[PDB]
C-alpha cells in the first residue's frame, strides 16, 4: 500500500534474489576446474 | 601454464616464471569511462601509451621484524612520468591499475607475504582520538608501513582482509603476484591531490626465514595505470 | 578467511595467526586442536563466517577448513587433519581421531 | 614428520582458513556481542554544538 | 556466475574415488581464491534435498532494520538564566550514523552503500524533580523538527523567525501520536555514500580526513513549538533510521576494537582480550588446549 | 488366523500362538529415512540384519504387589550386541522398533497387563521440586519400575493411558503383546545416548491371581529395531 | 597425471603429490561376493562407510640398521574401529583391502623401499625344527619386524619378492605407494580371527642415508577394508 | 485481510477438516470387520 507519488517513498524491497559469489570467492582471470591441480 | 606470464603495456613488458594466477579484482577490468555515465562535458584526454605502462617504484627490504608496507593510488605515482604531469595538469583523473609484486628468494627460505589492495583504506590513529593528519596519509611514492597490521592500522581484522582482492606470495610456491584494479569510486572521475582509491597492502603473514647465508630479500612494486583519462585542464599544480 | 589457532598469551600480534610445526622425534604426535563454537570466544569467531553468523542465532551446512604450509621449498611432511563429531572428549591420539 | 634440510628453517608455519560452503544458512537476526559501548564516542556531543 | 538463489544448495551422494591425476581436496590459497572442494569429493555423502531459505541474509533484510542515530535530552521550561551552551526548549544535531555502535558496525560492513533513509522520531517527557519535586502530570507538547540542509541558516533560539520554514521540510508532530515518520531519499551528490573516505574533504590541506564531503546530510533542527509552563520538564527525543532501497558494495573486514569517535576509525583496543590491540581472540593454555571440552 | 503369528528379522524368530492381534503405532510402519527430509549429508550405514533383530531382555517377575515396570528406548539397547557398537561408535542413530511381551500362566491364573509404547516418556517427581536426575532416568537393559503407575508418574492419569499405541495381555485371552514403532521425534536424527522416543511400560492393573499351586510368573521382553541407520561416525564413546 | 592421486572411501581421504602409479593385485578390483560363489546362506551384513574407509596404524620409524616390517591382515585391523566389532561379533567374514604406505624425507635423503603384499605369508622359523607359535604370527597392529628379509623369513628369496603385487618407494622419486587388494582365499569367506589372506611387507632394500642434519623419517600405514561383508553373527569374541 | 509480507503473519487457519480417528481407535494391522468376533 503505497498512495505517495514519490517512488523512494515506498516500503522495502526484499526480492532481489541474485548473487554471485564468484566476485569474491574466485576473482581470477583463469577459472580452476574440479579435481585438477590448480598449480 | 599458469605460472608463467608476462604483461606488456605501452612500452614496458614484465615476464614472471613463479607466478600462481592473476587476480581481477571483483571480477572486473579496466576501461574508458561511458557516455552514459559520463559527468564532465569536456573532451577528454586519453595518452593511452604515454601514461597506461609499468611504473616501478622503490624497492623494500623484507627483515625478520618488518610489519609490513603500503602505497596509496594514485598518490604514489603523482610524480612520476606523464601520468604525474597529466595529474598536475588536470583537475579530474581516471583510471584503473595493474598491479605487480616481486619478491624471490632460495629454496631454502620461507614466507608468506599478503598482498591485498584495499578500496577507500581510511586510516585510524592508535590510542589518540586526533584524525590522522596530512602527512600521516600522503607518503607518495616511497608509501609507508603499517604500525598494527593485526588489525590493518584501521581498527578491523587482518584476518578477514581475504574480503578485499589479494593475492599471496609463498616463498615455496611463487615469487609474484599481480591484481587488475578497476575504477573504484562513487563517482566517475575525482581529484587525484585529495583522494586515493586504492590502497596496496603488503603484509609479511609469516616472517621471512632461512638457516642458509642471509642475503638481502627486497620487495618490488610495479604499478601500470590502465585507461587514464583526464579532465579539467588548467596549469600545472602539483 | 584466517582463524586465530595461536590464540595463547604467548603470541602478540599477527603472531596469533599461524601455527609452528617442528621436527619431532616420537610419531603419531598431536600438533593442535580447534574448538568449533562460533558464539563462544575462539579461534573461528574473528572471521567472516563467525562475524556474519554472530549477527544471527541459528546456522546450517558444510564449513570448509583450508590450511596453507609456509615453509621452504625443501621442507617435507604428512600431516592428518581429523573432524570429530560430537559425543565424547577431543581425540587426543591420532588412533582415536582417524576413526 | 617434518623433515627439513640443514639449511632450511627447523621450524614452518601453518596458516588455517575457514569458510562456509554454498549449502550454509543463517537464521533469526540478533544484535552482534562483538561490538558495544559505556559511553558515548568521542565528538559525539559536538554534533550537537 | 550470476544467477537466482533462494535456498541452500542440494547435496548429491558420491562414491569411493581412487583416480590419478584428480586431487579436489589440494588447493593453492596464494592465487587468492577460496577453496573450491565440495563436500562429495571429500566424504562419501547422501543425497539431500535442502529446503532452507536463505532470504533473512538478504542485504536488504540485514540492514532495513530501524536503528537509534540520535539521542537528545534538553529542558523544557523558562530559560531566561541559562547557559549559552544549555539547549533553550529546543537543540540541533549534525545528522551523522556513526554515534550509536550497532548501526555503525553493520553499516561498516561495506565500502559503498546507497539507500534511502525512513526517519522516526520518538518523544518522552518526565516532570523536572530538582527542588520541585512534584508530580502534576505530563503535557502533551507539540514539537517541530526541521531539516536544514547544507548553506542553509540553522534557528538560534526556540521562537526564532528561521522556524517558519518556508521552504525547508518541517514535521510537527504530539507527544500522545505515534512516532512521528518521514522518509528521507538517497541525497548523495555521487551514486552512493561513501562508507569509508581515504581523502580530505577541501583542496587546502586542513581539511578533515575521513569524511566524504559529497555526504553530508545538514542539521536537524527540534524544538517545543509551546511556550514554557509555569515548571520545568525534561524532554527526551530520540530518532531512528532505517535504510530501504538499498544497493551494497565492496565488503569489509569488521570492527574488531571498540569505537573511540565518530569523527576517525582510531583504534585503542580492550585493556585484555577478547578485542586487544594485540589479542582479538580471547586466550587458551595452548594449541592443544579444548577450552569446552566435553568430559562423560 | 489372528491368534497365530510369527516374526522374523534378521536371524531371529518369535512365534505365539495365543495373540490377539499386533498394534502398528498410528497406523504407520518403520521406513528409512527419504531423501527429502535428510540433514545429515554424510552417507549412512545401514547395517540391517546386524542390528535389525530381536534382542531379549532380562525377564521380571509378576508378583502380587507389583507396581509395574517401563523400559526407555533406544537406551535400553545402547549396549547391545551390534546395534549397541554402531550407537556407540556414530554421533546420531535413527530406527523404529518391534516390540513382543511375553507372559503366559495357566487357565486358572487371572490378571490383565497393559503394554503401552509412550512417545516422550518425560518422567516428574513424587513430593519435591528437583527435577529427576541421570541416574532415575537412565536405567539401560535393566529398566526402571512406576513409583505411582495410577498417575504414571507424570502426573498425568493411568486411565487415559490408551491413548497411546497400546496393547493387553489378559491372561484368560492371550499370552503375548506385540507393537511395532515408527521413528517418533521431532528431528529426523537423533543422539542416542541423551533422548529415548519411546518408553515402554507394562503395568498389572489387574493383579496376577489364582488359588493352583503357584509359580514364578516371568515378563519378558524383546524389542528388534527396525530400519536403523547411523550418521557420523567416530571413536566409541558409549 | 601420475604423481598426484586422491582416495576417498567414507568419510577419510587421503592425497598425495608424490605418488608413482598405484598397483592392482594381478590386474583386479574388489568385490562382493556373487550369488553363484556363495556358500553361506545367511543374509550378510554389508556396513559399507562404517568399515571400507582407512585406518592408520602406529608408524615406525626407518632406522639405518631397519630389516623391514610386516602386518598381516586381517589380524592388523581386528580390533580397530567398526571392522573390529563386526570381525568380533561374525564368525565370517570377506574384504579386499586398499593399501597406502607414506614415508617422505629431503632432496638430500636417499633410501628405496620395497612394498610387497604377500598372499598367504607362512613365515618359518630360523635355526629350529619347532613351527612358529601364536604369538610369533598374531601381532596385531603393531605388527612384526623381519628377522632375515633376505629370505622373507620364509626360506625363500627377498629378490624375487617382486613377482608379488609391489611398489617401490625411491626416497628420490616418490613418497608414497599404493596397492589394490582383492580377496585372496581359496574359500569365499573366513574366520578372520585364525587365518591371515594378506602380509604388508616394507623392507629397506636401500638402507636410509644423508649427509644433512639428521631426523627422525617415519613409515605410515593406511589401510582401508573394501567391499566388506560378514556372516554368521553372535555374540562378540574377539 | 492480511496486507504483510511473511505469510506466518496471517489470521489462523480453521478450515482443515480433514480427520482419521482410526490411527488412535483401530490402529490395528488386521481390520476388523462389523459383526464378526474379532478374536
Ligand atoms: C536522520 C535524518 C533525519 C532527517 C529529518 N528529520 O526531520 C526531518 C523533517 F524536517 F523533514 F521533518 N528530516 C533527515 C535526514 C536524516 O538522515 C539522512 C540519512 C542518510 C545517510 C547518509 C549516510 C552515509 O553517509 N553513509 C551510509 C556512508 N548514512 O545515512
Amino acid at each position: 500500500i503505497n498512495f505517495y507519488k514519490d517512488s523512494y517513498a515506498a516500503s522495502a524491497s526484499k526480492q532481489d534474489f541474485s548473487q554471485d559469489p564468484s566476485k569474491f570467492t574466485e576473482p581470477v582471470v583463469e577459472g580452476l576446474k574440479a579435481g585438477a591441480p590448480v598449480l | 601454464s599458469d605460472r608463467v606470464l608476462q604483461l606488456k603495456l605501452g612500452n614496458s613488458a614484465i615476464v614472471t616464471q613463479e607466478a600462481a594466477n592473476y587476480c581481477c579484482a571483483y571480477g572486473e577490468w579496466p576501461n574508458y569511462l561511458p557516455d552514459h555515465e559520463a559527468v564532465a562535458i569536456d573532451k577528454p584526454t586519453q595518452p593511452e601509451t604515454a601514461t597506461d605502462r609499468f611504473y616501478t617504484l622503490k624497492s623494500v627490504k623484507w627483515e625478520t621484524g618488518s610489519t609490513g608496507w603500503w602505497w596509496k593510488l594514485p598518490d604514489a605515482l603523482n610524480n612520476i612520468g606523464m601520468f604525474g604531469q597529466n595529474v598536475q595538469h588536470h583537475y579530474l583523473y581516471r583510471s584503473g591499475f595493474l598491479i605487480h609484486v616481486q619478491c624471490n628468494a632460495t629454496k631454502f627460505h620461507q614466507g608468506a607475504l599478503l598482498v591485498v589492495a584495499i578500496p577507500e583504506h581510511q586510516r585510524g590513529a592508535h590510542n589518540t582520538n586526533t584524525s590522522p593528519g596530512f602527512d600521516d596519509i600522503m607518503k607518495g611514492e616511497e608509501g609507508g608501513t603499517f604500525n598494527h597490521p593485526y588489525v590493518l592500522d584501521d581498527g578491523t581484522s587482518l584476518a578477514c582482509a581475504t574480503i578485499f582482492p589479494h593475492q599471496w606470495i609463498n616463498l615455496r610456491t611463487n615469487n609474484s603476484a599481480t591484481i587488475v584494479l578497476p575504477w573504484m569510486n562513487a563517482a566517475p572521475m575525482d581529484f587525484p591531490l585529495r583522494h586515493n582509491q586504492w590502497t596496496l597492502a603488503i603484509i609479511p603473514v609469516v616472517p621471512l626465514g632461512t638457516r642458509t647465508t642471509s642475503s638481502m630479500v627486497p620487495i618490488t612494486v610495479s604499478i601500470a595505470p590502465m585507461c587514464c583519462e583526464f579532465n579539467g585542464l588548467r596549469h600545472a599544480i602539483t | 578467511s584466517m582463524m586465530e589457532i595461536n590464540n595463547t598469551e604467548s603470541a602478540v600480534g599477527m603472531e596469533r595467526l599461524k601455527v609452528d610445526i617442528s621436527a619431532l622425534t616420537d610419531v603419531d604426535q598431536l600438533l593442535f586442536n580447534i574448538p568449533l563454537d562460533i558464539q563462544l570466544d575462539g579461534p573461528l569467531r574473528n572471521t567472516l563466517v563467525g562475524n556474519i553468523s554472530r549477527y544471527y542465532t541459528h546456522w546450517s551446512g558444510s564449513l570448509e577448513m583450508t590450511f596453507m604450509f609456509c615453509g621452504s621449498f625443501m621442507a617435507a611432511g604428512k600431516l592428518i587433519l581429523c573432524y570429530t563429531p560430537p559425543g565424547g572428549s577431543c581425540p587426543t591420539t591420532r588412533e582415536t581421531a582417524m576413526l | 614428520n617434518l623433515i627439513v634440510p640443514s639449511e632450511s628453517s627447523d621450524t614452518c608455519s601453518l596458516i588455517g582458513f575457514i569458510a562456509a560452503k554454498d549449502d550454509f544458512s543463517l537464521r533469526l537476526m540478533r544484535d552482534s556481542p562483538d561490538i558495544g559501548q559505556l559511553d558515548h564516542l568521542h565528538a559525539a556531543e559536538a554534533a550537537y554544538q | 556466475i550470476e544467477s537466482i538463489i533462494k535456498t541452500a544448495t542440494d547435496t548429491v551422494k558420491s562414491e569411493i574415488n581412487a583416480e590419478l591425476g584428480v586431487v579436489p581436496s589440494l588447493n593453492a590459497v596464494e592465487t587468492g581464491a577460496t577453496s573450491n572442494t565440495e563436500p562429495e569429493e571429500a566424504i562419501q555423502t547422501r543425497t539431500v534435498i535442502n529446503q532452507h531459505g536463505v532470504s533473512e541474509t538478504l542485504v536488504e533484510n540485514f540492514l532495513s532494520r530501524a536503528a537509534l542515530v540520535s539521542k537528545r535530552s534538553f529542558e523544557y521550561k523558562d530559560h531566561t538564566s541559562s547557559t549559552a551552551r544549555a539547549d533553550k526548549n529546543f537543540f540541533k544535531w549534525t545528522i551523522n550514523t556513526r554515534s550509536f555502535v550497532q548501526l555503525r558496525r553493520k553499516l561498516e560492513l561495506f565500502t559503498y552503500l546507497r539507500f534511502d533513509a525512513e526517519i522516526t522520531i520518538l518523544t518522552t517527557v518526565a516532570v523536572n524533580g530538582s527542588g520541585n519535586n512534584t508530580y502534576v502530570g505530563l503535557p502533551d507538547l507539540t514539537l517541530q523538527a526541521m531539516f536544514v540542509p547544507t548553506g542553509a541558516l540553522t534557528p538560534e533560539k526556540q521562537d526564532s523567525f528561521h522556524w517558519q520554514s518556508g521552504s525547508n521540510a518541517s514535521v510537527f508532530f504530539k507527544i500522545s501520536d505515534p512516532p512521528a515518520r518521514i522518509t528521507i531519499p538517497f541525497m548523495c551528490i555521487n551514486s552512493a555514500y561513501s562508507v569509508f573516505y581515504d581523502g580530505f574533504a577541501g583542496f587546502e590541506k586542513n581539511g578533515l580526513y575521513g569524511i566524504n564531503p559529497a555526504d553530508t546530510i545538514g542539521n536537524l533542527c527540534v524544538r517545543i513549538v509551546n511556550e514554557h509552563q509555569p515548571v520545568g520538564f525534561t524532554v527526551t527525543v530520540r530518532v531512528y533510521m532505517k535504510p530501504k532501497h538499498i544497493k551494497a558494495w565492496a565488503p569489509r573486514p569488521p570492527r574488531t576494537l571498540p569505537y573511540m569517535s565518530i569523527a576517525n576509525a582510531n583504534y585503542k583496543g580492550k585493556e585484555r582480550a577478547p578485542n586487544a590491540l594485540s589479542a582479538i581472540i580471547g586466550n587458551r593454555d595452548s594449541v592443544k588446549t579444548m577450552p569446552h571440552n566435553i568430559v562423560n
